[PDB]
RNA sequence: UUUGCUCCACACAAUAUAGAUGGAUACGAAUAAGGCGUCCUUGUGGCGUCGCUGAACCAUAGCAGGCUAGCAACGGUGCACUUGGCGGAAAGGCCUUGGGUGCUUGCUGGCGAAUUGCAAUGUCAUUUUGCGUGGGGAUAAAUCAUUUGUAUACGACUUAGA
RNA sequence: GCAGUCAAGCGUUCAUAGCGACAUUGCUUUUUGAUUCUUCGAUGUCGGCUCUUCCUAUCAUACCGAAGCAGAAUUCGGUAA
RNA sequence: AGAACUGGCGAUGCGGGAUGAACCGAACGUAGAGUUAAGGUGCCGGAAUACACGCUCAUCAGACACCACAAAAGGUGUUAG
């Protein structure tokens, strides 16, 4: 038989790692790690979302599971080209993290008539679901 | 400034307060540890102190200079008529300690034990355990389910017993009732033993045997209000002491500005509960025996 | 938001939990705390044992029965830490304190209720990895609490019953998830998804 | 200085299976099985190619990276203890009174009994931990051999036997009596 | 505070004996222009025979970082005063601008040597343009090829006092 | 001791409130790791997926929630019962069988609401007690005084007395 | 009064087993001074006797480390009230 | 114990230093609203369990001027030179 060691791998910080900016002027946009400055801060660039190239503390961002290929210290035009080629915007939008964020925004943007409508629709769907929970 | 000459403290600070005991029957604060391999047995017994006498016995101490020689010894005699089992109680263990869960009594209680539940027995309708006896005399319904509750729960089982005070020469007629722990077998075996022994008597030779070390738990003889000289054993003050000499001269320093709890003072002497250990049984005598 | 909030004290730092709880009780929330024997104090066990012996030597010199009372149970240790943070000698403080109950284990009123945690007092979120910490049940047993084993046995029985409950709850949850997954992709579900639900 | 990454390597021989969930390490070899809890030390393990295991620490200080090499040594001690085993030889040293060492059975608990140490009437008993076997070696005078898979158990049992024979109220530079561990090695040495 | 770098150019006051004095220039890290001019006069009084009353300031200009989004390695030479003496130190800081490098320098000096702003002199700060001229390990470890590291034990900050599940520190 | 005591139902009063105003919505353990799903050779297993907070989930429309008609399903829920269990840590609660009865906003109709006048908590909760009905249930002790001396300054204690 | 640091020397030989000069840093408030803040419309003033409690800078007793510790005896030190 | 200049207490409350004649802030008619000083914002207790870079683990930690003390000498503890 063979040795079994639980890998337990998680979300490295490196050049090309996509981060979601947690707070500040951007606050909710995606940027790409361009260079590592030290243990606590990195140089990022978010040119497709309008995030300027900047040095930022890693406590201000969340590392995402997405990674694409960048050379270290690449400039903004290069970051834009590699970002669009790797197509990480819709790769981000397909994840349930981004879906949860969009769902939260939609629920907050609902109106009073719309909340009434979701009540009525939820009652109808509940009737169907509880009817179906009597055959199994 | 320091005490000029050292002397040990007068009296023991662990037997405090020197107050009267709450009851005349001293409490058994601890029972022997159980192991569930020996048969079911009572861990204690009740009796009445009758008096003292002397014995002569040949000493067997290999190395003493009174080895194989007669010694006279003081002994005390405890009159122990056989005790009557009326009741069992179970105890569950809680994060706040042991808690009694229920008590199951025997069907018939004697007059001498039911005099214990009265302050004025001569003017009474004697209504005690009448509805409990009515709870009996079915098939088993109200008694067997409470015994089953004791089986299902109740990590500790104790048996309620009472003395046969009418068999003693005392003028009391009101029996003493106590809880005695059982230390053999499982919980079901303990409660089966108790049920089988309701309304039945247990003799002292079923519990104790010869050459056995036992403990005596009792309330000591009372002496009322006592001065410090005999209550604590302090030194008598010299003869030319104004305002009395059976006292403690200095009951504390200036600071702290309070009399201390450790200073000897006048108060009640005797009628304290005590547990004296390691008393060897020299004879388990039989009453039906010249 | 709730009438009574039940806090599982396991993994919580004593002082940070006590500060949060004192502020809640003064603001008017009823709080019950369970499993006080699993509370944590930062620092080594020997350090906290020495601290308790330092507390234990302080007593009224002329009469020990009126001195500071040294309570040994983990619930009462937490209660001492919390009464220090409440102005307990006023009527307001007394009312704020009687809005509180602290237990070892989870007793049967609260074993069927929802337990929450306080993240600003959680050990795994507050202490640096590597820092040593003390368990309150062990400290209480070393200083004289007599009921560590009976609480552990009762907790084991409770955990067995709770696992039996949770298996049934998980099976029912998977049936409900199957039912509304089959009842998805309908016109009502698509309308709800458009509206954000 | 906060070294950002340090790592050590554990080599796994052919008959050896290492299973590491969270930080509970189990090693299975020809001589048996061994287990160890390492939840106190805060490292990460990674299997490379079924014969190599890296153990690493990220953003560690001086004490943390010291503990990393300690955990590597502990794990490969477990591996070599389940392959080759461990064997500690102790010798009896006495001037006048011969030390009598035997194995007795109190409640079937396998004790080592030491009598006549410096001519005293006290009988010293040291218990035997499980997994430790004791043989009194022939063709070498006054030699006891403790063997096992756990080096910690074998060395602690040998240390207990050494510490039970300490001389009191005497100059120990002159009264050199005791039972002293003289060799530490493996059961399958020079394999 | 948040530092800005200024060039300050000053001179002695012109006399009839000597018109056109020699125009000394300094580079000062300071929070504002008032502090920048004060520090200019402090250092010029350490160097030449002049003071504020006998001199004047002909120019003060903020110097911006030329490439404020390029990661640089800076060597910093510092003079500072301990409780017992005066010492020279060489440190090196990986950062994106000179002003950020001197800010973390002042933070590091206060943290490690309890040295306050009044006790520190910045001798010079200079870009180390070539690697392997970087000589400190605490910055040299960030210059290896294809550097990547994780961030274990994420502590997620809650907005509510009560949470309804045990948190996770996965990342 | 002139019909007293207790319990149950509602009838009316008084009494207050440390502070209802949709729901305290139940695994355990780890955190340098887990949850859920699925598969197998059932393991410290393989594969997939989730987290990045409860900003959730459930509930939620109708005179403070009325009166009626129908369609579609045989569901959901309240109430008084009823069957079988389980729960002793402070169990006093949790689950389940069967029938009855009410409602249903799952869907479509008909009638009503005003005038509290442009807001006024606009009164809907639960705690204790008393007094009446009508329907069950059960028929004691303690103290003083006398007495004892295993007790005792006095109280208190411990005994006895149809 | 009690405790340190340095180490020229003593200790046959060897600074530091045990000591330790010339210096120098402290602690304590059980000495005695210095001061005069409190009490002169009064806080009973020496010592002993009695009794309680506290401190530790430990004389004995418990377990230990060191020696110019062979044994015996002793000396230095630690945890210890 | 005794001088010099100034500012204070005495003769003075108020906010702060827990507490206090003298320190810090600020001097006072009776009220309302706003902003602050000195000092603070885990809870007692009004106010960020704010943000940021480091340092420290103490079997006597440390925690804020006056101020309610600690030194010489040491330590491959750890940190930076
Ligand atoms: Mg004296
Ligand atoms: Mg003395
Ligand atoms: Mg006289
Ligand atoms: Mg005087
Ligand atoms: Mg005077
Ligand atoms: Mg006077
Ligand atoms: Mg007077
Ligand atoms: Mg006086
Ligand atoms: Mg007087
Ligand atoms: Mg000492
Ligand atoms: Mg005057
Ligand atoms: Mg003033
Ligand atoms: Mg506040
Ligand atoms: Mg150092």
């Amino acid at each position: 038989t063979d040795s079994i060691v639980k890998a337990s791998n998680w979300r490295l910080v490196e050049v090309g790692r996509v981060v979601l900016i947690k707070k500040g002027q951007s606050a909710g946009k995606l940027a790409a790690i361009v260079e590592i400055i030290d243990q606590k801060k990195v140089l990022i660039d978010g040119p497709k979302a309008g995030v300027p190239r900047q040095a930022i503390n890693l406590g201000q961002v969340v590392l995402t599971p997405l990674t694409f290929a960048l050379p270290r210290g690449a400039r903004t035009a290069t970051v834009s080209k590699k970002w669009a080629a790797a197509a990480v915007c819709e790769k981000w939008a397909a994840s349930s993290w981004a879906k949860k964020i969009a769902q939260r925004e939609r629920r907050a943007a609902l109106t009073d008539f719309e909340r009434f409508q979701v009540m009525v629709l939820r009652k109808q769907k509940r009737y169907t679901v509880k009817k179906a929970l009597a055959k199994a | 400034s320091h005490r000029k000459y050292e002397a040990p403290r007068h009296g023991h600070l662990g037997f405090l307060p020197r107050k009267r005991a709450a009851s005349i029957r001293a409490r058994v604060k601890a029972f022997p540890k159980d192991d569930r391999s020996k048969p079911v047995a009572l861990t204690s017994f009740l009796g009445y102190k009758a008096g003292m006498t002397t014995i002569v016995r040949d000493l067997d101490r290999p190395g003493s200079k009174f080895h194989k020689r007669e010694v006279v010894e003081a002994v005390t005699v405890v009159d122990t008529p056989p005790v009557v089992v009326v009741g069992v109680v179970g105890y569950v263990e809680t994060p706040r300690g042991l808690r009694s869960l229920t008590t199951v009594w025997a069907e018939h209680l004697s007059d001498e034990v039911k005099r214990r539940f009265y302050k004025n027995w001569y003017k009474s309708k004697k209504k005690a355990f009448t509805k409990y006896s009515a709870k009996y005399a079915q098939d088993g319904a109200g008694i067997e389910r409470e015994l089953a509750r004791i089986k299902k729960y109740a990590s500790v089982v104790r048996v309620l017993v009472h003395t046969q005070i009418r068999k003693t020469p005392l003028a009391q007629k009101k029996a003493h009732l106590a809880e005695i722990q059982l230390n053999g077998g499982s919980i079901s075996e303990k409660v089966d033993w108790a049920r089988e022994h309701f309304e039945k008597t247990v003799a002292v030779d079923s519990v104790f045997e010869q050459n056995e070390m036992i403990d005596a738990i009792a309330v000591t003889k009372g002496h009322g209000f006592e001065g410090v000289t005999h209550r604590w054993g302090t030194k008598k003050l010299p003869r030319k002491t104004h305002r009395g000499l059976r006292k403690v001269a200095c009951i504390g320093a200036w600071h702290p500005a309070h009399v201390m709890w450790s200073v000897a003072r006048a108060g009640q002497r005797g009628y304290h509960s005590r547990t004296s250990i390691n008393h060897k049984i020299y004879r388990v005598g039989k009453g039906d025996d010249e | 938001v709730e009438p009574v909030v039940v806090i599982d004290g396991k993994g919580h730092l004593v002082g940070r939990l006590a500060s949060v709880v004192a502020k809640q009780l003064l603001n008017g929330q009823k709080i019950v705390v369970v499993r006080a024997e699993e509370l944590n104090i930062s620092g080594e066990f020997f350090r906290n044992k020495l601290k308790y012996h330092d507390f234990l030597r302080k007593a009224t010199a002329f009469n020990k029965t009126r001195g500071p009372f040294h309570f040994r149970a983990p619930s009462r240790i937490f209660y001492k830490a919390l009464r220090g943070m409440v102005s307990h000698k006023t009527a307001r403080g007394k009312a704020a304190l009687e809005r509180l109950k602290v237990f070892e284990g989870i007793p049967p009123p609260y074993d069927k209720k929802k337990r929450v945690v306080v993240p600003q007092a959680l050990r795994v979120l507050r202490l640096k990895p590597g820092r040593k910490y003390t368990t309150l049940g062990k400290l209480s047993t070393s200083v004289g609490w007599k009921y560590e084993d009976v609480v552990a046995k009762l907790e084991a029985k409770r955990k067995v019953s709770s696992a039996e409950y949770y298996a049934k709850k998980r099976a029912f949850t998977k049936k409900v998830a199957s039912a509304n997954a089959t009842a998805a992709e309908s016109d009502v579900a698509k309308q709800l998804a458009a509206l954000g639900y | 200085m906060k070294y950002i990454q340090t790592e050590q390597q554990i080599e796994v021989p052919e008959g050896v299976t290492v299973s590491i969930k969270s930080r509970i390490v189990k090693v299975v070899g020809p001589r048996g099985t061994l287990t160890k809890n390492l939840k106190h030390i805060d490292v990460t393990f990674t299997k490379v190619n079924n014969q190599l295991i890296k153990v690493a620490v990220h953003n560690g200080g001086r004490k943390h990276v010291a503990a990393l090499r300690t955990v590597k040594s502990l794990v490969d001690n477990m591996i070599t203890g389940v392959t080759k085993g461990y064997k500690y030889k102790m010798r009896y040293v006495y001037a006048h009174f011969p030390i009598n060492v035997n194995i007795v059975e109190k409640d079937g608990a396998k004790f080592i009994e030491v009598r006549n140490f410096l001519g005293d009437k006290k009988i010293r008993n040291v218990p035997v931990r499980d997994g430790v076997t004791i043989e009194f070696s022939t063709n070498v005078k006054d030699e006891i051999v403790l063997s096992g898979n756990s080096v910690e158990d074998v060395s602690q049992n040998a240390a207990d036997l050494q510490q039970i024979c300490r001389v009191r109220n005497k100059d120990i530079r002159k009264f050199l009596d005791g039972i002293y561990v003289s060799h530490k090695g493996f059961i399958t040495e020079d394999l | 505070a948040h530092f800005k770098e200024y060039q300050v150019i000053g001179r002695r006051l012109p006399t009839e004996s000597v018109p056109e004095p020699k125009l000394f220039r300094m580079r000062i890290f300071a929070s504002n222009e008032v502090i920048a001019k004060s520090r200019y006069w402090y250092f010029l009084q350490k160097l030449h025979k002049v003071k504020k009353a006998s001199g004047e300031i002909v120019s003060i200009n903020q110097i911006n970082e030329a490439h404020p989004t390029k990661v640089k390695n800076f060597g910093v030479w510092v003079r500072y005063d301990s409780r017992s003496g005066t010492h020279n130190m060489y440190k090196e800081i990986r950062d994106v601008s000179r002003v950020a490098a001197v800010e973390t320098l002042y933070q590091d000096m206060a943290a490690r040597h309890r040295a306050r702003f009044r006790s520190i002199h910045i001798l010079k700060v200079a870009e180390i343009e070539k690697t392997a001229d970087v000589k400190r390990q605490y910055v040299k470890q960030f210059l290896t090829k294809d550097l990547k590291f994780p961030l274990p034990h994420r502590v997620q900050k809650s907005t509510k006092t009560f949470s309804y599940k045990r948190p996770s520190t996965f990342y």
